[PDB]
């Protein structure tokens, strides 16, 4: 016996293994209240990727103009070598981006004054006050450009809730501001948004008595949750994920199910109970399991948790509860198994056996189940019925406000069918039991008519069952899809017995509170699983555009379930995360997030040309070339073009490791531009330009089979040079092999650089929007059902 | 007819619009149609033809979803796009001249094909695209 314990439980922990719930099953409650709504982001500062350096600058003679210009530079100069490394930098960007990817902005903030401003002006960020500062003090400003800086204003309409702003920024640092500014996530919220998003059914429910005791002002904002129904489809085909989402589903529902009140005395009904019963049975009946199955059947109906049914035979007690369980309880909420069990035992020792028919000799993987079987076999009219009613006896589909219900049949929501169930359980005990031993068959008889005469103490607890199912129902967002899962939620049919024996008089209902709270974890829920959807697409097809085909997406999978904060992500199976990777890349991208990746995929070229770390490659053309005369370099090996130079790509030949084209064209001096994000060497020595020493860094790329260490040289030759003399005092022509395939600095314009910036002067982001809503409760003695009749009416 | 529509009119556009190098965004929306069409058309048997000298042909469907993984198509998308394009135009083709070689005096705008009956159940409704025309 303890072998097979042993058996059991090795087995059970090799499907569990693959199941990613979390060990104790009670922290998920935990994890699922910690999930919370993403906090709303204010800009503090205006993004920048650019600010203006200043610059010297030459002569074409190459000697020093006395006068430095002003530049664009990056603020954070970390490009990396190689192409593939400058992608992976920009898709850490993108990233960065979406972190910090402001959900709205009030200018009013950044806002500091501008010194020179006869009008008392002010400016939209301190980078941009002292880039003013710098450019009216400068002498080779236009008299134009340092009065407008004087002159300039914002606007600040407070009747129209309305800034502007003048701004100095890149247009690529301007592009990205003006997305912020104008795609905010803030809506306007009224009282009318909070009514709405009331759940309706709580609405129109006469039990709760909402109000809008508070007043919202016009300046008051909110970001609505997303809360778009699952586009993975978990419940096709991925049992596991599937298996972990119902049962942290059923431990929230659990959570939030209201306790019994007032129960039967737990020892005068035993002793009734055992009176009737006359056992020449009564174990695990009493209120600590009452209250354990009451939850158990309206959390698992809530979640969709598949329940298996745990019962002795010989306890027909047992199986007698067990009857209401199937008429209240629709069957396709059991393991099929437990279920034709149930039913099985059910027949084979109390039904036939009343009716003097013989044992059914039920065939596993039948199509119909016993019931089902005993429908069509039998002749009473009232076990007949209730066998039909139990048979037929499902949940219904209907889609209410956009999400999924599994509905109940309105005869259980009423509770009538309990009315069927007990004309059957008096016909059985009626029943004449031929061949059965007498005082057995009068025990099975005073068992049956234990729970016929609770009649009204079953219909009312079979409709506060329901309302309570409904209440709890009108608070799930996500659809209520309907699967046989791996792990079964265990049911005691002496926990069913113990409800339907010890059910009293009070009714209970979720307070409004509970079920705000209920709505609220799974709102958040909900707006959490679509926002990391969203994150997983994006980066996917972000990396899938940049090209980084060394990129795993199992990490961006493993991450997308590790935030969804209920999964051991450990423990999912490969196959299941190969086909979560695949759903992910189907799904088109959000739109803030695809349209910030279109700024940063047409502005990397820009930004890497920018870079100053870094070069686009090298020519080498293994002939003089006269060095190009550049304002911010006297002398360079500048090539702003690769024309006329075939190119091999660095990247491409380094991933095949094929170097048999590049060696023969090293060794046989043929012109080629090696094409690739490259680290120079600047050298300022015309001795050294002399000694042609930028041609001899291409050897090692024989030598070593690698071009990670080619590091091209380029020369920088100005009056600040130490050897300029050279160039000066000599009739030469300055003149290299190879040039260095780079981009001079964008040039700063004010008139291109100065902008407006616009947004409101100032509003105020809730986020609960449910705080404003003032809910009580009707006395519950008198709280109606969907019929407008009292829930408990046996009173 | 609206479905057999939405199938011509996906159909054209994919024609139309996935061709080598063009952008991938001038395609986003169209290949989730043309997916979304082979999800439903997937697993369904047809039958057409039979009536006068109309060969009689039976059309199975089983295509791997197209891709949305890059930023310019290549020859390897277009090429992958047009087997199943030109397998769809076929069926279209046949569908429509079954359908147009029919007649009814009761009901006479009704669909009168098998096939156009097929697709007019509810299981082929997630194919509508647009009904420009």
């Amino acid at each position: 016996k303890t072998k097979e314990e042993h058996q059991k439980e090795v087995q059970y922990e090799i499907l569990q293994k693959t199941i990613p719930t979390f060990e104790p099953k009670e922290s998920i409650l935990k994890k699922l209240e910690d999930i919370k709504p993403e906090q709303a982001k204010a800009q503090t500062k205006l993004f920048r990727i650019f600010e203006p350096r200043q610059k010297p600058i030459y002569i074409a003679n190459g000697e020093k103009e006395r006068r430095n210009r002003i530049y664009w530079k990056l603020k954070k100069d970390t490009l990396p070598d190689g192409d593939y490394d400058v992608r992976e930098y920009f898709l850490n960007l993108y990233d960065q981006v979406l972190t910090e990817m402001p959900d709205y902005l009030l200018l009013k903030d950044m806002a500091v004054e501008n010194k020179n401003s006869r009008d008392a002006g002010k400016v939209v960020d301190s980078e941009t006050a002292s880039i003013c500062d710098a450019i009216f003090q400068d002498e080779e400003t236009e008299g134009a450009v340092a009065r407008f800086i004087a002159e300039m204003r914002q606007r600040v309409q407070a009747d129209r809730n309305v800034v502007n702003y003048p701004s100095i920024l890149h247009p690529i640092d301007y592009a990205f501001n003006e997305y912020f500014l104008q795609h905010q996530l803030v809506e306007p919220l009224n009282n009318d948004i909070i009514f709405n998003y009331i759940p309706e059914r709580i609405r129109n429910d006469v039990n709760y008595i909402l109000n809008m005791d508070r007043n919202l002002p016009s300046t008051a904002r909110y970001i609505r949750p997303n809360l778009l129904q699952d586009r993975l489809n978990l419940h096709d085909n991925f049992e596991s994920l599937w298996d972990t989402i119902t049962t942290s589903n059923y431990i929230l529902a659990r959570s939030v199910v209201p306790d019994l009140k007032e129960l039967v005395s737990t020892e005068a009904q035993i002793q009734k109970m055992s009176q009737d019963l006359q056992l020449e049975f009564l174990t695990g009946i009493n209120s600590q399991a009452a209250n354990d199955c009451f939850k158990t059947l309206i959390a698992a109906m809530l979640s969709q948790r598949t329940m298996s049914l745990d019962f002795v035979t010989t306890n027909y007690m047992s199986l007698i509860s067990g009857m209401w369980l199937l008429t209240v309880v629709p069957n396709d909420m059991f393991i099929r198994e437990s279920l034709v069990a149930c039913q099985l035992a059910i027949v084979n020792t109390i039904i036939y056996v009343a009716f003097g028919m013989q044992r059914m000799h039920y065939r596993n993987g039948d199509p119909q189940t016993p019931f089902q079987i005993a429908e069509q076999q039998i002749q009473n009219f009232q076990v007949a019925n209730w066998l039909h009613f139990v048979n037929n006896n499902y949940f219904r589909q209907v889609v209410i406000d956009g999400v999924l219900n599994q509905v109940l049949n309105d005869n259980i929501r009423n509770g009538h069918v309990i009315n069927q169930l007990m004309e059957a359980l008096m016909q059985l005990s009626r029943q004449q039991f031929p061949t059965m031993p007498v005082d057995y068959k009068r025990s099975i008889q005073r068992g049956i008519l234990l729970l016929s005469n609770r009649l009204g103490q079953l219909v009312d607890l079979t409709r506060l069952l329901a309302y309570s199912y409904e209440t709890l129902m009108a608070c799930v967002t996500m659809n209520m899809q309907h699967v046989q899962t791996l792990t079964t939620e265990k049911l005691q049919l002496t926990s069913v017995t113990s409800l339907c024996m010890l059910i009293g008089n009070a009714t209970v209902i979720p307070s409004p509170q509970t079920l705000f709270h209920y709505y609220n974890v799974n709102v958040n829920f909900h707006s959490n699983y679509n926002e990391r959807i969203n994150d997983a697409v994006a980066i996917i097809t972000a990396a899938n555009r940049l090209n980084l085909y060394q990129k795993k997406m199992k990490a961006i999978v493993e991450d997308f379930l590790k935030r969804l904060h209920i999964f051991d992500v450990a423990v999912a199976p490969d196959d299941q995360m190969y086909r979560l990777r695949d759903r992910l890349r189907l799904l088109p991208v959000e739109v803030r997030r695809l349209d910030i990746f279109n700024l940063i995929l047409m502005a990397m070229d820009q930004i890497e040309r920018a870079s100053d770390k870094i070069a686009q490659g090298v020519i080498i053309a293994y002939r003089d070339m006269q060095l190009e005369r550049d304002e911010m370099y006297g002398y360079v090996n500048i090539a702003r073009n690769l024309d006329g130079f075939q190119q091999i790509n660095l990247e491409e030949l380094m991933r095949t490791g094929s170097y048999a084209q590049i060696t023969n064209m090293l060794l046989n001096n043929q012109p080629v531009a090696l094409v690739g994000a490259l680290p120079f060497v600047t050298d300022s020595s015309v001795i050294s330009l002399i000694a042609i020493l930028d041609a001899t860094v291409f050897a090692q790329i024989v030598k070593l089979r690698k071009v990670d260490t080619l590091k091209p040289i380029l020369y920088k030759i100005n009056s600040d040079s130490n050897d300029f003399y050279l160039v000066a005092n000599y009739d030469w022509v300055p003149i290299s092999t190879t040039k260095v395939y780079k981009q001079v600095p964008v040039q700063f314009d004010f008139r291109n650089s100065m902008h407006m910036l616009t947004s409101n002067l100032t509003f105020t982001v809730y986020s609960d929007l449910l705080a404003f809503v003032s809910a009580d409760t009707v006395e519950p003695i008198n709280a109606v059902a969907f019929d407008n009749m009292r829930i408990m009416n046996e009173l | 007819m609206d479905v057999l529509y939405s199938l011509s009119k996906t159909l054209k556009d994919a024609r139309d619009k996935i061709v080598e190098g063009t952008l991938y965004s001038n395609v986003s929306d169209l290949i989730q149609q043309f997916n979304q069409m082979i999800i439903t058309m997937n697993g369904n048997e047809f039958q057409t033809g039979g009536i006068g000298n109309l060969p009689i042909r039976n059309w199975n469907f089983n295509f791997g979803l197209l891709g949305t993984t890059l930023l310019n198509l290549d020859a390897n998308y277009v090429e992958t796009a047009r087997n199943t394009i030109d397998y769809f135009v076929d069926f279209v083709d046949n569908v429509c001249m079954d359908e147009m070689v029919r007649e009814s005096q009761r009901n006479g705008i009704a669909p009168q094909s098998d096939s156009l009956r097929k697709l007019s159940a509810i299981k082929f409704k997630r194919i509508n695209f647009d009904n420009s025309s």
